[PDB]
């Protein structure tokens, strides 16, 4: 019946020293049944990256939206968009469904490449900005995430240790959640490399 | 949330707390609840958290383009006018609760809306969660003819009121000055009186220690030539 | 949850999972769903977490009392009935259980009794009660005889359980494996399902969609 | 309607979809075909309410056939399947949503691989080696994450679809008539005529 | 809320109390009730605050576009306003208004607007929640052709008696005199009425 | 089940350094109708104790005869009954603490909220609160109402913890309870401006003080309040 | 209509050792958006080297704690001062709790002690009175934030040893009561930040062979 | 309903409406709610008729029955009868009651009993939905110590406004006085009242 | 439970109760006999809401076992008929109603005749030739209505029988895992084991 957990999921960021991290599970479902396990929610336009959580055909949907705006932004601007204009991008196109919203839970990471200044942002599903200079969590186990986090997490953190903080931070929350696990998936973000890892967790 | 505004001598200042919630969850530790409608003119935000930042953009866009179309400084009478008239229209949908305040040609001004679109004057408002805290601040300790310093002191004060006794309210208290005859003076984190103390232990885990399946370069560049 | 039992010609398996949750809070993951009425009796746990303990530990007051006054081993078809016109006393007061009574005597030989809270009293060969049942069913119904080895029965039964905790949501944890003979029940051990999954994936071929 | 499966093999596309319709208190109908072919590479089986499935299914056929023509060209399972989550996703917000679930088993000419993908009514797109919609997945799914193998032959996923509807025949409370199995490859479409 | 409008010898007068509440929260407790649509035509507003406000400002938007084609607008015409909004949109208003006005010809006049969007001409208008407790008062002492300093006693002791019982109001006595003169403002404290 | 009909609004207290200060107004309200204007809600138990009582009044009487039965109960066969085993807060709390979450398990509470304020045997401040749920909290400060989320902040600014108990004076602490129901009376649509007070001093006793008034009011600023915003006249 | 129930929040956190036991709780006590107080004591001692705490609506759980203490002293009277073990006080409090099934004590209970052993231990209860022996538990307002904390810094989950990369998990090496506080105060910090509930004070019990030790610290209070 | 009860120098005067409505239609313009439980304690009824009748009997009896053991009982212990009828079977009765009496050691006393069960003693007291127009009035014309005359026009003008403003009450003022000499009845019919 | 049947023909009564035991969403045994032998002579199917059916006709087996130890005689088919229905209609009006619907077909050894009686959870006793409960009738009257002839043989009757099975087989949703088919007449009670 609500909306934000009849497929489940969760997206955790995190900021290092010249690196953000961002995360995500892999499990698609229909309530109780687990139908997907390849459904990421981490997606990227040039070197902004978006994590969706949520119901998962808004989640598609707004992957597809923001894809296209995007595309169209780079086209006329010349230039690829930064997570600090993509943010506003958000959050404006969220609030015009104000009273008809996605219903989603977005989390924009990425590295400015004119600064090189790590950036974050979280946003509940009508459009608020919540810009967090350590973490950002979302999804069903936000919560978890919140705990896990908030202990776990320590500031200036390098690519490789930040690496296994929010790895252990994702994994510790989901196997608390039903709706969440299935596999993960970390991408550690440089200003001019990102790695992909796949994580092994607990199949339940 | 506790939001307050307060009058005095030769302006008026607001005030704000900085946390943020979604149920008994803090969503953000550090939230910004003074908006700038225009240089002179800005407003504090209680209540639902995009709609007093969508809100407050809009007439803040449209005040700029009435300043550069009648070529005069604008006025908070106007950001008034445009928000009440905004939120009357969406008959409180719009959940944005606002404490308006600056100064213009006229004046300096504080004012009081409502997310149905009522409007209330005062020399001294509070609104949120903490507002009763705050109010009751203010009641004990407000009087007529308040200088700058006094002033500040008392809006710092019926915050942190909220702060510590509304949990709906906490962190840190912003503040921004608008004094007649001068630059408004925004005091971001103006007070920081609940800094984290420092943990027992690290929590910095061994290289290694998560179990990995797949690794590969993720293409972020564009097509490359050649 | 997703528990099972099935008769074969080595007596009975049992298999359980462990995971315990409130909503889609995963409470715990270490539930003992097998409660250990006597030596010879065994039975799962299903639905309301203390409708099950609480009854089923009380259960185990009245065969002991039976057996004390009897001088006897009390049967399963006995054993099993006093816990369902207990519960059938409780209908409609919101009592929610679902569960297997096992056990082995001379009279019965190896039996199983599904019992309910709405008051269904039912004797079988094969029985899976739970959310992930239908999961667990499926692997059963397909692989299951009449002849097979003590630990070819084991597998079978652990096996199903993995396949329930995989797709199930309010399933997983661990499984925890007894064989009920005519000596009695015999513990198998706790089989963690974040060690299981792999294993058997890789020795079996199984879960190809899966990726490892 | 109630039951459709699908499973991707090595070379081929094998969808499995009930006979049965029943309106309430009868069985109105033991033979009902539960799919429309969008191309000769593409088949798509569906099941919800009433008229809607069928609705749904002949104007997604007639907006394929019509790019079909337009073009002179067969889109990707992949298109096909995007197009339709669409019109769902678009349906959902509707005043009236398509109260309708499907299965899009293709076999991509360009890329020579089968292809399946499952969509609900939300406009929820998965890309799968086998799926199902309703009750069905709760006793497939368990049977299909054993046996399921990727090199799996045409003949062999039959026989693991088999061991399918005969577990949900065992275990189902409605009697579903059967289901009719169509496979989808190089070839193109054909019908298993006796399962 | 607590108002009353009351015609006289020289003119009218309009009574309020000041309280705005949110339940059993005082929000606001030096409202000014007493509201200004044309130079001598006045209203005096009850119910939701926005609502009145609302109206109100449009209200004064009318009048001042009627005043710059047609001249100075008569009272029954500002009520005829009020009533045209209050009457035509009743679904979606919670607002109970009494409109007063001096005019030279006219001089004082007094129209009540209820719920409903009714209108009613009257010598003087009680209404919101706290009028209730001196129907009795009023209709025992109200006289018609009174002097300015016996109106403004009478609007006194009424508003005081309807605070003293009536939770939703209190604070301030607000009074507004529209006469040939021109317009007064009026404030009566706590320690003056209360004693009364 | 029931729902309170005649009410009574905010009850403040607070501890200070020799004992322990409780008010609250003389308002019986019916609705939005202030009904009753002569309502005594501090409730004197012997000369160590004071019960504050906010919300249903005919609960409040009720109470009121369970505590004039329970002086007359424990006089009964105690020649100490003036002496070591006199009613002691503790005791008249835990009673009423008893019967409260009784009451509300038969789903038929007292609907009240109530203070229990006094001075043991042994010099100690007692301050404990109790309502018609059967909860039941002890605090430097506590308030019934609009008083919690009013004087509480207010009161907190003196005592903010226990160790500021000590540093607190008789003077401080009446001077912060009288400003709090000042607030009231500002910003709670059912109170009343008179009130009364008690002290209960480990040294001097119970002082109890009727027919007081909120004074020294600000009202004055309501003159240069004008329309709702545009209007200047 | 009246409504029996309410939520005065506060967390609480039981960790069993390997000869000790504590069970933590913080002191803040509210209703909605208020606080009633900023210490009002959740965690108590009950005898018998027995430690308890009934988190959530708190007139259900001074009710359920009392009527415990009370069973405690009628064991002694009924069997000759025989201690009552920590098991047997578990059984005893489910039955407590189910005795209320169809109105039930709206709490999260947890007791910690020594079994008949020595060695650590805590029990854990939902509201109806299913129990479970754990090593670990979080409950009340921020368990939802503390547990998964623990199930990686306590149990190790998760943590796998460097260069083997997944093959081989952190050995269960057990924890010092020097050790066991820093995580408690840890979890307790994190929690206060994020949780609104949460904050004033941490009051921790902790269980030996010698008795029941007191430890109390500040928390934020906003 | 418009009820009343004041004290004065020689004792105290009951007064009452006389109109029983169902919804509407006034099933009774001629009713009695002055009511008598001892010779000289008298209550007045409002709410429910069935209720403060049924209530009003069992009164009657416990103080007969009290008469005959321990002699006449004070207006305190009446008024105690029916608290602890009120009180205790609040969840089903709809009872607001005036009890009014005469001692020769107390002289006149009045106590209201409001739908709570709560009591109160006051000088004077008013009930019933017709009183809430007539706070106002009452507060600010009654007196301590009247004499008979003057407490017989205080309560006709009270009620007479109550009657006006009030469609609940109407029909004729019936009056009860309670002195030392005696009871006596007083009526006022609507031509008397009216042009008050 | 869902299909319970019954007729009277020549010399006997045939009763006809599905096997099949449901819970939502599976089916947990297809092999279940609802029905109670209540004397030697008297056979009672039943059909209603979980634990209640066999709670309830347990409980009139044991009363009717009582009443055949203390007079050392077996009641008529009627007589038991009458004294089931009665339990019925004191349940109705219970704090908790039996909802169970039954059929008794007996032969009266006194009269010779075999005797089928239709009572529902109300109380509701009528006599029939042939009879149901549930939505079993819907389909089955029809038939019995036209084929049903009063003076049929066993044979004859579990031919008819037959084909109400068939029609429910064919045109009804829940697959009910066929009947356990018992004859009621002077010899005593026999159960068909092929069908
Ligand atoms: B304050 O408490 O009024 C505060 C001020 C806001 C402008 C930052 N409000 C909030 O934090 C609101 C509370 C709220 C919760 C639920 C519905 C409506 C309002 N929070 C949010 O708007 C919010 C919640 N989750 C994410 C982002 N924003
Ligand atoms: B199993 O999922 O049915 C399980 C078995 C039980 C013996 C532990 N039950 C639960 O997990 C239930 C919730 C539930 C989920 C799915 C179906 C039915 C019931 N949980 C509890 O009873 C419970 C008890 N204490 C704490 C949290 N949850
Ligand atoms: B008065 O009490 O009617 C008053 C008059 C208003 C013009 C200021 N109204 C209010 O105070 C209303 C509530 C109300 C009370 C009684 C009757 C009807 C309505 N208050 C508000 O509209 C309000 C309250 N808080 C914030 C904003 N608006
Ligand atoms: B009075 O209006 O309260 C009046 C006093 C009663 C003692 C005669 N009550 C009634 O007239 C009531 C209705 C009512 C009116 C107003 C408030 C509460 C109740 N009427 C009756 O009880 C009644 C009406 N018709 C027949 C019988 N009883
Ligand atoms: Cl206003
Ligand atoms: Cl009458
Ligand atoms: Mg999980
Ligand atoms: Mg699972
Ligand atoms: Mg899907
Ligand atoms: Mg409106
Ligand atoms: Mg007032
Ligand atoms: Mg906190």
């Amino acid at each position: 019946s609500d909306p934000s957990s009849i497929n489940g999921g969760i997206v955790v960021a995190m900021t290092g020293k010249d690196c953000v991290a961002i995360a995500c599970d892999l499990r698609l479902g229909s309530q109780s049944l687990g139908v997907s396990n390849k459904f990421e929610k981490i997606f990227h336009y040039g070197h902004v990256f978006l994590g969706i959580t949520g119901l998962a055909t808004d989640v598609t949907t707004l992957n597809e939206m923001f894809r296209y705006k995007t595309n169209l932004y780079k086209l006329k601007e010349e230039r690829a968009i930064e997570p600090e204009t993509f943010t506003q991008l958000v959050s404006s196109s969220l609030y015009e469904r104000r009273f008809g919203p996605y219903f989603v839970g977005p989390v924009v990471a990425g590295i400015n490449s004119k600064s090189g200044k790590p950036f974050i942002a979280g946003f509940d599903l009508i459009g608020c900005i919540d810009e967090a200079k350590d973490f950002i969590v979302s999804g069903t186990a936000s919560d978890q995430l919140f705990g896990m986090c908030e202990s776990l997490y320590e500031p200036n953190l390098e690519p490789e240790d930040l690496f296994e903080t929010i790895s252990q931070a994702l994994l510790n929350a989901a196997d608390r959640d039903a709706l969440s696990g299935w596999g993960a998936v970390v991408y550690i973000i440089k200003k001019d490399e990102v790695v992909k890892r796949y994580l092994k967790m607990r199949q339940d | 949330t506790t939001i307050v505004g307060v009058k005095f001598n030769n302006g008026v200042v607001i005030a704000a707390d900085t946390r943020s919630t979604q149920g008994p969850i803090v969503a953000d530790k550090n939230c910004a609840k003074l908006h700038r409608i225009s240089p002179k003119i800005w407003c504090a935000g209680a209540g639902t958290a995009a709609d007093t930042e969508a809100v407050t953009q809009l007439i803040g866009s449209n005040i700029e383009l009435h300043s550069l179309y009648t070529s005069r400084e604008p006025r908070v009478v106007s950001a008034l006018q445009m928000l009440k008239q905004h939120l009357f229209k969406y008959q409180g949908h719009i959940g944005a609760y606002l404490i308006v305040a600056g100064v213009d040609p006229t004046g300096s001004h504080l004012f009081s809306i409502h997310a149905h679109g009522s409007t209330d004057v005062g020399y001294y408002l509070s609104l949120g969660s903490g507002s009763l805290a705050a109010m009751a601040v203010l009641e004990s300790h407000w009087k007529q003819d308040l200088t700058k310093e006094e002033a500040i002191k008392l809006a710092s004060d019926a915050i942190q009121a909220g702060i510590w006794n509304d949990l709906g309210s906490g962190s840190n208290v912003d503040v921004c000055v608008m004094e007649i005859g001068k630059d408004a003076e925004y005091l971001r984190n103006y007070l920081t009186p609940n800094v984290r103390e420092e943990k027992q232990k690290s929590y910095k885990f061994p290289r290694g220690t998560t179990a990995v399946l797949k690794e590969s370069i993720v293409n972020i560049c564009d097509i490359q030539e050649e | 949850t997703t528990t099972l039992a099935f008769r074969f010609q080595g007596g009975i398996i049992v298999a359980v999972d462990s995971r315990a949750t409130a909503g889609n809070w995963v409470a715990s993951q270490t539930v003992k769903k097998v409660i250990e009425i006597n030596p010879f009796l065994l039975g799962t746990m299903a639905g309301g977490a203390v409708d099950c303990q609480f009854w089923e530990t009380w259960l185990g007051s009245q065969c002991r009392l039976h057996e004390l006054r009897e001088k006897e081993r009390i049967s399963v078809a006995a054993a099993s009935k006093i816990l369902s016109n207990l519960v059938y006393q409780y209908k409609g007061a919101g009592l929610s259980m679902g569960t297997m009574i096992c056990g082995y005597t001379r009279k019965e030989g190896p039996t199983i009794y599904y019992v309910d809270s709405d008051g269904t009293r039912l004797k079988g060969d094969i029985f899976c009660v739970g959310s992930g049942q239908t999961f667990a069913y499926g692997v059963l119904d397909s692989n299951y005889k009449w002849d097979l080895s003590v630990e070819d029965a084991l597998y079978l039964g652990k096996r199903s359980i993995l396949a329930a905790a995989h797709r199930d949501a309010y399933s997983g944890g661990s499984v925890n494996l007894y064989h009920v003979t005519e000596d009695g029940w015999i513990y198998h051990g706790n089989h963690d399902v974040g060690e299981l999954f792999w294993k058997v994936k890789e020795e079996e071929g199984s879960f190809n969609n899966v990726i490892g | 309607m109630d039951i459709i499966l699908g499973i991707r093999v090595q070379d081929s596309v094998i969808l499995a979809s009930s006979k049965a319709v029943t309106r309430g208190i009868s069985v109105l109908k033991d033979s009902d075909d539960k799919t429309r072919q969008l191309s000769p590479h593409t088949l798509m089986s569906f099941a919800g309410e009433a008229g809607d499935t069928v609705q749904f299914a002949e104007y997604i056929q007639a907006n394929i056939q019509l790019y079909s023509i337009r073009e002179d060209y067969e889109l990707s399972p992949q298109a096909v399947s995007s197009f339709v989550r669409q019109e769902l996703a678009k349906s959902i917000r509707s005043r009236r949503p398509y109260q309708v679930n499907v299965l899009i088993g293709g076999y991509d000419k360009k890329k020579n691989k089968p292809e399946l993908y499952q969509i609900d009514y939300l406009g929820t797109k998965v890309e799968l080696p086998y799926g199902a919609h309703g009750y069905s997945g709760f006793y497939t799914f368990s049977l299909l994450d054993h046996h399921y193998r990727p090199d799996m032959t045409t003949e062999e996923g039959l026989d693991l679809l088999k061991l399918c509807v005969q577990e949900l025949e065992k275990r189902m409370p409605m009697d579903f008539k059967g289901v009719i199995v169509k496979i989808v490859d190089k070839d193109g479409i054909r019908q298993v005529d006796d399962f | 809320t607590s108002i009353m409008a009351v015609t006289f010898k020289d003119g009218v007068i309009l009574g309020a109390d000041s309280r705005t509440t949110t339940g059993a929260y005082i929000a606001n407790r030096v409202t000014d009730k007493l509201t200004r649509v044309h130079d001598k035509i006045w209203c005096c507003r009850s119910g939701s605050a926005a609502d009145t406000q609302a109206i109100a400002d449009i209200v004064q938007y009318h009048l001042e576009l009627y005043t710059s084609q047609y001249g100075t607008p008569s009272t029954e015409t500002a009520a005829s306003v009020f009533k045209e909004l209050c009457y035509e949109n009743k679904d979606n208003l919670t607002a109970g208004i009494i409109v007063a006005g001096y005019d030279d010809k006219n001089k004082g006049e007094v129209y009540t607007i209820p719920l409903g969007g009714s209108v009613h001409k009257l010598p003087y208008a009680i209404a919101g929640s706290g009028s209730t407790f001196i129907y009795g008062y009023c209709d025992k002492n109200f006289r018609e052709n009174m002097s300015k300093e016996e109106t403004v006693d009478f609007i006194k002791h009424s508003l005081s008696q309807a605070i003293k019982w009536d939770g939703s109001s209190g604070g301030v006595i607000r009074m507004v005199v529209l006469t040939a003169a021109g317009v007064e403002r009026l404030i009566f404290y706590p320690d003056e009425y209360e004693q009364l | 089940t029931q729902q309170p009909i005649v009410t009574g609004t905010s009850v403040i207290s607070m501890k200070y350094d020799n004992g322990v200060i409780i008010a609250a107004d003389n308002l019986g309200s019916y609705g939005s109708l202030l009904r009753f204007n002569g309502v005594e809600r501090l409730i004197p138990v012997g000369d160590n104790t004071v019960v504050g009582i906010s919300g249903d009044i005919s609960d409040m009487q009720h109470i009121e005869r369970l505590l004039k039965d329970l002086v007359t109960e424990n006089a009964y066969d105690n020649p100490l009954a003036d002496a070591e085993e006199a009613l002691e807060p503790s005791y008249i709390f835990e009673y009423l603490a008893t019967v409260m979450y009784q009451r509300r398990s038969k789903m038929n509470p007292l609907w009240n909220a109530i203070i229990v304020a006094g001075v043991q045997s042994n010099g100690d401040q007692f301050l404990r609160y109790v309502n018609l749920l059967g909860v039941t909290y002890s605090s430097p400060t506590l308030a019934t109402g609009f008083g919690a989320h009013m004087a509480n902040p207010l009161l907190r600014k003196v005592v903010d913890r226990e160790s500021d108990i000590p540093k607190t004076t008789v003077q401080v602490a009446e001077e912060a309870i009288v400003n709090a129901m000042r607030v009231l009376y500002y910003r709670d649509a059912r109170s009343s401006r008179n009130f009364s007070l008690a002290i209960i001093d480990k040294n001097t006793g119970l002082t109890f003080k009727k027919n007081l008034q909120v004074e020294n009011m600000k009202w004055d600023f309501a003159k240069d309040i004008k329309g709702y915003g545009t209007q200047k006249i | 209509q009246f409504n029996p129930y309410g939520d005065n929040g506060g967390t609480i956190l039981g960790i069993a050792g390997e000869d000790f036991a504590v069970l933590a709780g913080d002191t803040r006590n509210i209703t909605d958006y208020s606080i009633n107080s900023r210490y009002e004591p959740k965690v108590f001692d009950c005898g018998d080297n027995i430690v308890m705490s009934a988190n959530g609506f708190a007139a259900d759980g001074d009710a359920l704690v009392k009527r415990f203490k009370n069973s405690v002293k009628w064991y002694h009277f009924d069997h000759n001062d025989k201690k009552l073990s920590i098991n047997s006080a578990a059984r005893n409090i489910q039955h407590l709790l189910y005795g209320k099934r169809f109105f039930p004590y709206y709490v999260h209970t947890i007791i910690a002690g020594l079994d008949e052993d020595g060695k650590g231990a805590v029990y854990s209860f939902d509201p109806v009175g299913s129990y479970e022996r754990e090593q670990c538990r979080a409950g009340g307002a921020a368990a939802s934030l503390i547990m998964p904390f623990l199930d990686n810094q306590v149990n190790f989950k998760n943590q796998y040893e460097p260069g083997t990369n997944g093959k081989v998990k952190k050995p269960l090496k057990y924890l010092s009561v020097e050790e066991v506080i820093k995580l408690v105060r840890d979890s307790f910090t994190s929690a206060t930040e994020r949780h609104i509930q949460v904050g004033d004070g941490l009051e921790i019990l902790i269980v030996t062979k010698d008795g029941v030790r007191k430890e109390f610290y500040e928390l934020k209070r906003d």
